[PDB]
């Protein structure tokens, strides 16, 4: 890395510095989600049709 | 293996068989809101 900072970054050079993509490994999957709700019971007790 | 005998009578004729015998008791099935919980969050099953 001391040879590429030497060789490939001017200081005059007035070009953004290129950047890579970091195309990682590990990636982890979501495991946020909201909460649930609407914890309740009832019974159904109108007269039937 | 418990078995008891089965026997019938047909008027004056008689059939008899031995059958295995045993007993079920149920099922139980679990229900859970989500899979993938997060320390902290409560668990409703």
């Amino acid at each position: 890395r001391r040879q590429h900072a030497r060789a490939s970054h001017l200081g005059l050079a007035r070009s953004n510095l290129d950047e890579d993509i970091i195309a990682e490994e590990n990636i982890v999957s979501r495991s946020e989600f909201p909460e649930s709700w609407l914890w309740n019971v009832e019974d159904l007790k109108e007269p039937p049709k | 293996n418990k078995f008891v005998t089965v026997q019938a009578t047909f008027g004056t004729q008689v059939v008899e068989k031995v059958v295995l015998v045993s007993l079920q008791s149920g099922y139980l099935f679990i229900q859970t809101d989500k899979t993938i919980y997060t320390p902290g969050s409560t668990v409703l099953y």
